[PDB]
């Protein structure tokens, strides 16, 4: 008679109501961590680890989910870090409210393919309207655009101070790693900034190290820990005793030739260490291993040798100091040449005190003048929060300098799109106009969440918010009310042009493209079959 | 045996006033443990280790490291005394009492329908004025004198 | 109904295991009692698992099926079929069980031949009608010339007792069974022949008493034997009467009046016995119990007193002495008394029984069965009960047919003669009806150890051209004449074997669905 | 999600919702059809004269072989609420008419099978149910076209016998197809009130005793009770019985209240003996002064009163049931007397041969009343070879007693054997085109389901369903439609008027009416709220 | 409910934990893992449609699910199943001649004919809103590698 599957089958409006409650179970979590009045959470594990964070990606990655519609919204937050980097609480609330308003349409016996086709006409028109209603590029504002866009990202986190201490350190970090490319591409690789953590003084003592901050120790306590006018030798091979390979064995037939082979394992080893040290090299960085026999040659000659450094850290030092990453001997059948003209340069390599640990600093690197940020917090829970908040702040200034276009934040984009799409649904709307009209109400949840978390008036402040944006579209008298946002500290609509509340363009363009595409896949689960777990057979 | 159609299985959810006023009582509980170990008239506190040893001390850092707590906000206060132990020497017991008292007065304003970001923005303005006061009442020291 | 089953603990089957479980459960019943059919068939011993098992050996097919407790649903129809055969004619319960099982065994052969089961029912109804005319036209009546009817009654009892435990006792037990029904001289009540089983002695020591035997010996100080007595029985209360007024007390003012009431109670009990002895009697039988106060009154007057014989004990004494029950003693001129010669007490198996020797109008008998064990006495009682019930109906219906396989070949010949005058749709079902009728002399011939493949073939060749009285001779193992050897059975016994097996096989063959419900307290 | 909210709170609506079962879907209607078709496919093989019986086993182990559709569905352990409505459908046909209990379940399963293909085409289930009401109305009006009977209950019993042969032709009483059919005709007409057209089945006593054969079933005009003569020397045959029916026990009169009668002196105790001695002589003389020679008593007898019956030549029975003596006073024309003082010659019953008959070796000795005088109560004595053939004959002959009752309620007949179902299927197909606006597909599904009952007769008779039905249905359109059906041996031609296959009009009128309304209550349901396990 | 441009997709979550959304009839039946032996033959029917045609997978189950559903009344009319198998072949051989009369001979050089054929198969999937890009890319990926 029925289906003889050994799992479970649920059809109809059961799964159509379960996917909305699965998406609302995720959105109601992250609704309390949006905007400058948002608050952080606690993520406690079974082993006892506590993670205090408010970013939309760190919470949903550590949180376990079971529903298939819940894994779509959790993987939607992971894509926002790679594509944009701060846009990762706002996408989850929009994509869940896109399913909440579309559930009210399919309960009115409206076909979901008209809602899918109605959402594509509203998503492509939202990108078209936001690209024709921008204020200015990065020429008029200058450095004031980079600082004000950085403070908007920090307002939802622990580094949202009233001053410009953390804002100036981010702009000075991205501007110091300007790496040009072919065909006129000024790239800004923000992954080259080594963000370090140390439980020390307050947040106002966060050092901006112009150069690189290596997270390693010297090793042997007989080397000079401060070298002025240093020459960095970046190399990746273990400075240990000469061990033969698997194909080579030592089969001796004469007992007199025994001790000459035993001394040869250290003579070939020390032959490399004398030709890399006679060329003026004082700092040697190694990703392999330097044993206790080879540490004597640096104490005797007065050189610094750092062992077991990361491979991702050696590439950031050799590119910034002009050093060449050498793995072995080379240069056309040469015995030991080392190409001594390709040594790195540094002004000062100094191991400072980082509150009961050792940290090596390189000052200005003499070739590229890179930057590294050492964070200072109260405990380890604040340092993990300060690292995530700084990494999201580095991604904001990266997209502004690459794509010179900013949009007003604080719900100013979602207020203008809530009224333009209602007029867009009336012109060319015959049967898909109800999906475009619900696309505007789903976008209004971003200024609605700012009024809930601020404990302000909800149905009056957003009603006063769209009152200025309606007059900016139907009354062409140059009212300039396209930048009207929210003042959550006062509870009144303010102008985000003069207040300095700036967000990048692709933090809302890619947010509206990812949330609309995720809402289509969850809208097509009218039939769902769940099989039994095959564990013990 | 059919499985129950749930979401986020075997985890807890807690929000509202029970977390804001719940982390204050966890901070007041640790500050009452080492409250009798600040003045010169203090007393030792005999502790017992899982290895079988005995730690009889009155220092604020060595007491909190021997306490295994289950509350998440109580685990934050133990890492505060570990930070004060590595930076300075005798900066332990004073921070745990002071952070419990700054959160004691912070619980009063959370009942007055005030946002927690208003208290923190007032705490950061107060922190910048406490550093400037200690530098005015300081005194230079002759380090060459024995 | 198996697909998407809407039952809780009940199961069912339709046309696949329905006729499969019906044909397995019915043949295994008929193959069980197959070894007990005929004059040379063995017997069964029935036993339980414990808790007063009470082993009871029986050769009759009704007593075997009523105690086994078959769990098969279609097998209970053949169990209930043999129960009616024991209650109506008292014989042929084994013959009706094998015949109803051989019909369904031939119907199982028609499964692979793709014959419709309603065609087999319509083919067997015409076969049963042809078999009724074979027994009716071959029945031998007996009116006058009573010296041939008493010889015919000994052939009925000799045929019934030959298939039982009384094998080498036909010279005695035939006279004990014929003369018991011959002394009834009326209706076959089948309760005046009281069978008393006593241990000790052989079956040849058993006899038919000329009078009547009883228990509950004569009083304490009363005479044990009175010659030429007048027997008066009763069904009244003697002492502690509490006579029919519920809610009557003795409310007096002093204890001297209680002594006057209890003396007045014993005077009315004495006056009741004085009304009994005005008839001029010497023996007294009461169905109820006689206490000590009227027992002294009968002992002082020289009158016997038999107290609490049986509820049906006063009925047999009323038929063997020629009196009446007489529960009220107020008219001595309207109470008929019994008659006897000797009321001496005899001792049978170290037990003193009251022998009513020399009674007049003795329409009741007493068979004193004596056997080696209790298992023989329980078998010989049922063997005599299977012989007295046929003779009680042979005197009501004097039509007799020739048994010993002769009646079955006459019935099978009439079906085969009409099977050739029918079209091929129903002629195959009629040939299976005639083959099952020939199985009944085949079971009898093979139980002795004879060549059953040739003796039934000689019976079929004999009945095909004359020889209406030719049957199976189990004495020497050949074919002989049944009128010469004297092997006859009753017409109503052989009709109920044919008719009840044809009706019971009609019910089971028409079943295409066995829907059994969920039983209680079975997990 | 279920049992949890989006805010983390437990979401409990009803108690024990984890062990519940709820289906709305599109398979909730599909689960009702597949549960009802398996009941209709079971009852399809037991339809018609070639219908095979079913073996039913009770919970106690008792086995009853039944063929009527009322007792088959009633003795099941089906715990399915859709199939439980099919049990009450066959019970409602038995309580009202009592002939088509098998055909009303195959017809209801046929309407649901045709509605399964109509459900996949997008038709609403109430729109199919509203289309079946407009289609069953045509089948009622077309069934009243040819209907006539000439029953006068005097000498024209020939339409009454042939009507009962159609009901008894499908049962196991076909060996007594002419004998037992005449029993059920004369049993109704002697007890029915023709002035009110009302038949009371309490006057028709149906008794059964094992032994004999099916041909020994006789219609005893009178009563058959278990005779309990307290005296074994009582005469077992009364030629002319003046029956004295009484309801007082043969005893001194005991009151209904607490008495505690006081005895003081010995003159009061001697007065107790003379009170009871004259009471037993008064209760015996008051019967003999009326001229009675037979007594019936509901309660027991005393031992002192037993011998006074034999001295006065007055046979009497003991411990008769409640409604048993109610049948004696109607069959004999007497009156039931409460006391002994109210006995008279006018309250006596009249009967002829009053005797007891012993059956084989048993000790039952039932009463046989041969002669009577204008009795309004008869008793059918069913005999057989076993209890399986008797309890079925009690159910088979009860269906024959009901079809004669339906002829007195309505003297219009039809012709069975599938002839009325093919003729009614042509009436719905002719009115499906007048007009085919909305309910065209619902009426054609009704006409295709009415043809399942005659094609089930062709399947059980070994013929082909679609070959035989196409021949019979085409002959009713080419000419005027006769009584044209089918049979098992086919009796030569297929004319039901010549084969005398006669069924009642109101029997088939309630087959279409009850199956349509039961389909409407199982089509107008879109949810099931059954629980899970038992405990 | 997964057929046509107005059809919805199905999501099958297996016992391992790899839940995928699928609309093609071949991919649905291979993930359902039906235990009934007669229903597993319908899974292999949609598998060979994916091999031979590639675009006949959901429709081969609607036809075979209805041809057996039409045999429900045919088996209740005394018709032998060998007679139904002979008549289904006569309807199959006459069915190809009807579809051949509706066919129009086209040429692979016409890009507008190949574009409208690929756009029809994309209307039932999730990429029906992306048929302005995927359907031109499906034709150009084929007609440049076939010669
Ligand atoms: N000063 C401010 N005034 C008003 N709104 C603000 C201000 N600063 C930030 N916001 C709002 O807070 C929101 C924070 O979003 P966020 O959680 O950072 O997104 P994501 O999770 O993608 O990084 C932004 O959408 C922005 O509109
Ligand atoms: N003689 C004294 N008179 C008054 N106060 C004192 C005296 N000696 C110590 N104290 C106070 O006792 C406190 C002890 O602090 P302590 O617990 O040692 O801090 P930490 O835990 O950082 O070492 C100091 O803050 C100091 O002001
Ligand atoms: N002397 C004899 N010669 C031939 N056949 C005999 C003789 N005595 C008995 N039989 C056969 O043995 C069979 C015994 O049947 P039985 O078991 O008594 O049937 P049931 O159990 O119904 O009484 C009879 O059918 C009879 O034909
Ligand atoms: N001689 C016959 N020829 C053709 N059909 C017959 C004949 N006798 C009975 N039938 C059919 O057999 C069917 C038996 O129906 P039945 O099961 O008795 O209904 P119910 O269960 O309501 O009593 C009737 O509908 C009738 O048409
Ligand atoms: N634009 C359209 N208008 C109407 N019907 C369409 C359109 N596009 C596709 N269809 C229908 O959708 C159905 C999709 O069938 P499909 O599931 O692709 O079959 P298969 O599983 O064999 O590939 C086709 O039968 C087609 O008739
Ligand atoms: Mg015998
Ligand atoms: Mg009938
Ligand atoms: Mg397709």
């Amino acid at each position: 008679g029925p289906l003889s599957v050994f799992g479970d089958r649920s059809t109809g409006e059961t799964i159509r109501s379960q996917n909305v409650m699965a998406a609302a179970s995720i959105a109601n979590i992250v609704k309390s961590s949006l905007g400058p009045v948002g608050l952080d959470k606690m993520l406690v594990d079974d082993i006892g680890d506590v993670t205090i964070t408010n970013d939309g990606a760190t919470i949903l990655k550590l949180l376990e989910v079971e529903h298939p519609a819940a894994k779509v919204l959790c993987e939607l937050a992971d894509l926002q870090d790679k594509e944009v980097g701060d846009g990762t609480t706002s996408v989850v609330i929009i994509a869940a409210e896109l399913l909440k308003n579309a559930d009210e349409l399919v309960k009115q016996k409206i076909h979901p393919t008209s809602v899918i086709s109605g959402y594509r006409l509203a998503c492509k028109e939202a990108v078209r309207y936001i690209n024709e209603n921008l204020i200015v590029n990065t020429d008029e504002l200058g450095r004031d655009c980079l600082i004000n866009a950085a403070k908007t990202s920090m307002s939802s986190k622990i580094i949202g101070i009233n001053g410009d201490f953390f804002a100036n350190m981010v702009v000075d970090a991205v501007l110091a790693i300007k790496y040009t490319d072919i065909r006129g591409q000024p790239r800004y690789p923000v992954n080259s900034v080594n963000i370090l953590k140390a439980h020390g003084r307050s947040q106002m003592e966060s050092m901006l190290i112009s150069g690189y901050a290596l997270n390693c120790v010297v090793g042997s306590q007989g080397m000079p820990k401060r070298i002025v006018n240093a020459k960095i030798a970046c190399l990746d091979f273990s400075l240990q005793k000469t061990k033969m390979k698997l194909g080579v064995q030592v089969v001796i037939t004469d007992p007199e030739k025994l001790d000459q082979i035993r001394q040869r394992e250290s003579d070939i080893t020390k032959e490399r260490i004398q030709k890399i040290l006679a060329t003026g090299a004082n700092v040697i960085l190694t990703t392999g291993g330097i044993d206790d026999m080879c540490l004597k040659y640096f104490v005797e000659a007065g050189a610094m040798a750092v062992r077991r450094v990361l491979k991702r850290d050696l590439k950031r030092i050799a590119k910034a100091s002009g050093a060449t990453i050498l793995s072995t001997l080379a240069n056309l059948e040469g015995e030991e040449t080392f190409e001594a003209a390709m040594l790195g340069q540094a002004e000062e390599v100094v191991q400072e005190r980082i509150c009961d640990d050792e940290l090596i600093l390189i000052k200005n690197t003499k070739a590229r003048t890179s930057a590294s940020i050492i964070l200072r917090g109260a405990n380890d829970f604040m340092c993990d929060e300060m690292e995530r908040s700084l990494h999201d702040a580095l991604c904001v200034v990266k997209r502004v300098l690459e794509s010179k276009s900013v949009v007003p934040g604080g719900g100013a984009v979602e207020a203008a799109l809530s009224i333009y799409l209602e007029n867009y649904a009336t012109s060319m709307g015959s049967r898909e106009q109800l999906a475009i009209a619900e696309f505007a109400r789903s976008l209004l949840v971003i200024p609605n969440t700012l009024a809930v978390n601020a404990a302000q008036d909800s149905t009056d402040l957003v009603a006063k918010l769209r009152a200025f944006h309606n007059e900016a579209q139907v009354n062409p008298e140059r009212k300039n009310l396209k930048w009207i946002g929210l003042d959550l500290s006062n509870g009144k609509p303010r102008d985000n042009k003069q207040a300095g509340v700036f967000e990048p363009t692709i933090v809302k363009v890619k947010s509206l493209k990812f949330a609309t595409e995720a809402a289509i896949t969850i809208l097509r689960i009218d039939d769902l079959i769940k099989l039994h777990p095959e564990s013990k057979d | 045996h059919r499985p129950v159609l749930v979401l986020s299985q075997n985890t807890k959810r807690e929000s509202g006033r029970k977390v804001q006023s719940g982390n204050i009582n966890a901070a007041k509980t640790i500050a009452d443990i080492i409250r009798t170990c600040l003045g010169p008239k203090s007393m030792m506190k005999m502790l017992l280790d899982p290895m079988g040893g005995i730690v009889m001390t009155n220092d604020g850092n060595a007491i909190l490291r021997e306490i295994q707590v289950q509350h998440p906000a109580a685990k934050s206060m133990i890492e505060i005394s570990r930070t004060q132990d590595e930076e300075v020497g005798d900066g332990t017991t004073s921070v745990i009492i002071l952070a419990g008292e700054m959160l004691s007065v912070a619980e009063h304003f959370l009942e007055q329908q005030m946002h927690p970001t208003v208290v923190i923005s007032a705490y950061r303005k107060a922190l910048d004025d406490m550093i400037s006061t200690l530098k005015k009442i300081s005194i230079p020291v002759d380090i060459s004198d024995s | 109904a198996p697909v998407n089953i809407f039952k809780a603990g009940a199961d069912e089957e339709r046309a696949e295991t329905a006729r499969l479980t019906s044909f397995i459960g019915a043949i295994a019943i008929g193959d069980l009692v197959k070894s007990t059919l005929g004059p040379k068939g063995m017997d069964k011993i029935l036993l339980s698992s414990g808790r007063d098992a009470s082993l009871m050996v029986t050769n009759d097919g009704a007593t075997i099926l009523k105690n086994i407790g078959v769990d098969n649903p279609a097998a209970k129809v053949l169990v209930d079929m043999s129960r009616v055969q024991d209650d109506e004619v008292g014989d042929g319960t084994t013959s009706v069980t094998v015949l109803a099982a051989e019909l369904l065994r031939e119907a199982e052969s028609l499964i692979a031949k793709k014959i419709h089961p309603q065609t087999i029912i319509a083919g067997w109804r015409e076969a049963t009608k042809a078999a009724r005319e074979a027994l009716l036209s071959s029945a031998v009546d007996h009116g006058s010339d009573e010296v041939k009817f008493r010889q015919d009654l000994m052939n009925i009892a000799g045929t019934t007792l030959s298939s039982k435990l009384l094998t080498h006792h036909k010279d005695h037990f035939t006279k004990l069974a014929v003369e018991a029904v011959l002394r009834l001289k009326g209706s076959g009540n089948l309760e005046a022949i009281h069978i008393i089983k006593k241990l000790g002695g052989s079956l040849a020591d058993s006899y038919l008493d000329e009078g009547f035997l009883l228990d509950k010996k004569i009083g304490v100080n009363q005479p044990k034997r009175i010659e030429n007595a007048k027997i008066l029985i009763a069904n009244t209360g003697m002492d502690t009467d509490k006579i029919k007024i519920f809610g009557s007390r003795v409310r007096v003012d002093s204890t001297a009046k209680v002594a006057e009431i209890e003396h007045a109670e014993k005077e009315k009990m004495k006056e009741k016995v004085e009304r009994i002895l005005k008839h001029g009697i010497n023996c007294f039988i009461n169905r109820q119990l006689i206490y000590n106060y009227p027992e002294q009154l009968f002992g002082a007057a020289g009158v016997m007193a038999i107290e609490h014989a049986d509820f049906a004990g006063v009925e047999r004494l009323a038929l063997v002495t020629g009196g009446e029950i007489a529960s009220t003693f107020d008219h001595p001129e309207l109470v008929k008394l019994g008659s006897c010669k000797l009321i001496e007490e005899v001792m049978i198996g170290e037990d003193k029984l009251i022998h009513f020797s020399g009674v007049a109008l003795g329409e009741a008998c007493t068979i004193v069965l004596r056997g080696a064990t209790q298992q023989i006495l329980d078998e010989a009682e049922r063997s005599l009960h299977d012989a007295l019930c046929v003779l009680a109906q042979t005197v009501k219906d004097s039509r007799t047919v020739y048994g010993g396989g002769c009646s079955e070949m006459l019935m099978a010949h009439a079906v085969t003669q009409l099977a050739n005058r029918t079209p091929g749709k129903e002629a195959v079902a009629m040939e299976s009806y005639a083959k099952a009728l020939r199985m009944l002399p085949t079971i009898i011939a093979d139980n002795a150890g004879y060549d059953s493949a040739d003796l039934v073939a000689q019976l079929r060749a004999a009945h095909s051209e004359g020889n209406t009285t030719a049957g199976l001779d189990m004495r020497e193992g050949t074919i002989g004449d049944m009128a010469i050897l004297g092997i006859t059975e009753s017409f109503q016994v052989k009709r109920q074997v044919l008719l009840s097996a044809a009706e019971a096989a009609e019910v089971i063959l028409r079943v295409d669905n066995i829907i059994k419900a969920a039983p209680r307290k079975r997990v | 999600t279920l049992a949890f909210d989006e805010y983390g709170r437990p979401f409990l609506i009803i108690k024990d919702q984890d062990r519940k079962s709820r289906l709305m879907g599109l398979e909730a209607l599909k689960s009702h059809i597949m549960a009802a078709k398996a009941v209709a496919n079971t009852m399809r093989t037991s339809l018609g004269p070639n219908g095979l019986d079913k073996m039913m086993v009770d919970k106690d182990g008792d086995v009853t072989v039944t063929n009527d559709g009322a007792t088959i569905l009633s003795m099941m352990d089906v715990d399915h609420q859709i199939a439980k409505l099919m049990v009450e459908l066959s019970k409602s046909q038995d309580d009202e008419i009592g002939d088509g209990t098998t055909g009303v379940v195959v017809l209801a399963g046929a309407l649901l099978e045709e509605a399964e293909q109509l459900l996949d085409r997008g038709i609403h289930p109430i729109r199919i149910a509203d289309g079946y009401e407009q289609a069953a109305r045509v089948a009622i009006e077309h069934l009243d076209k040819i209907s006539d009977s000439v029953l006068v209950d005097i000498k024209d019993t020939e339409p009454l016998i042939q009507t009962a042969k159609t009901t008894l032709g499908s049962k196991v009483v076909n060996s007594c197809h002419r004998q037992m059919a005449e029993i059920a005709v004369n049993a109704v007409l002697t007890v029915a009130d023709m002035e009110r057209r009302d038949v009371d089945f309490e006057l028709i006593k149906v008794e059964g005793k094992v032994g004999g054969r099916l041909e020994d079933t006789k219609l005893i005009k009178g009563v058959i009770v278990d005779k309990d003569f307290s005296h074994p020397q009582m005469p077992k045959k009364v030629e002319d019985a003046k029956i004295a029916i009484l309801t007082c026990p043969f005893e001194p009169p005991k009151p209904k209240t607490k008495h505690k009668l006081d005895v003081t002196s010995v003159e009061d105790y001697k007065a107790l003996q003379k009170y009871e001695k004259e009471k037993f002589e008064e209760m015996i003389q008051q019967i003999k002064e009326t001229g009675a020679n037979l007594a019936i008593c509901q309660w027991g007898f005393d031992d002192e009163a037993n011998h006074l019956l034999l001295q006065n030549n007055l046979p009497a029975v003991r411990w008769v049931g409640g409604p048993e003596i109610e049948l004696i006073a109607i069959a004999t024309g007497g009156r039931i007397v409460p006391r002994f003082s109210e006995l008279t010659a006018e309250k006596l019953g009249f009967a002829g041969l009053v005797q007891e008959i012993s059956f084989g070796t048993t000790k039952d000795k039932m009463l046989v009343i041969e002669q009577c005088k204008n009795s309004r109560a008869v008793t059918i004595f069913i005999r057989g070879g076993n209890k399986m053939i008797i309890e079925e004959a009690k159910r088979s002959l009860h269906d024959a007693l009901c079809v004669i009752r339906n002829l007195i309620r309505d003297n219009r007949v039809v012709y069975g054997g599938g002839a009325a179902e093919i003729s009614c299927a042509l009436a719905v197909s002719q009115e499906a085109d007048k007009c085919p606006t909305l309910e065209q597909y619902a009426m054609r599904a009704f006409a295709d389901a009415l043809e399942v009952i005659p094609m089930a007769l062709s399947e059980n008779s070994g013929m082909n369903p679609i070959q035989t039905m196409t021949e019979v249905r085409a002959r009713q359109v080419k000419e005027m439609n006769p009584a044209l059906g089918i049979d098992c041996l086919h009796k030569g031609t297929n004319d039901m008027k010549q084969q005398h296959v006669i069924e009642t009009l109101i029997g088939k009128k309630q087959q279409i009416s009850l199956a349509t309304q039961m389909v409407r209550m199982i089509l107008k349901i879109d949810d099931i709220r059954k629980p899970g396990e038992s405990e | 409910t997964s057929l046509g441009p107005k059809g919805m997709d199905k999501m099958i979550q297996d016992g391992k934990g790899d839940v995928t959304i699928t609309n093609d009839g071949a991919t649905i039946l291979k993930q359902m893992q039906v235990l009934h032996p007669a229903a597993r033959m319908l899974v292999e029917l949609s598998k060979a449609q994916d091999i031979e045609a590639g675009d006949g997978t959901t429709s081969v189950v609607i036809i075979a699910g209805s041809l057996l559903d039409s045999c429900t009344k045919l088996l209740q009319k005394g018709i032998h199943p060998t007679i139904i198998s002979e008549s289904f072949q006569k309807a199959l051989e006459k069915g190809i001649e009807i579809l051949t009369d509706m066919s129009r001979p086209v040429e692979l050089s016409d890009r507008e004919t190949l574009l409208n054929s690929a756009t029809t198969s994309l209307n039932s999937k999730v990429v029906s809103q992306y048929s302005s890009l995927l359907s031109p890319m499906s034709v150009n990926a084929v007609m440049k590698v076939i010669d």
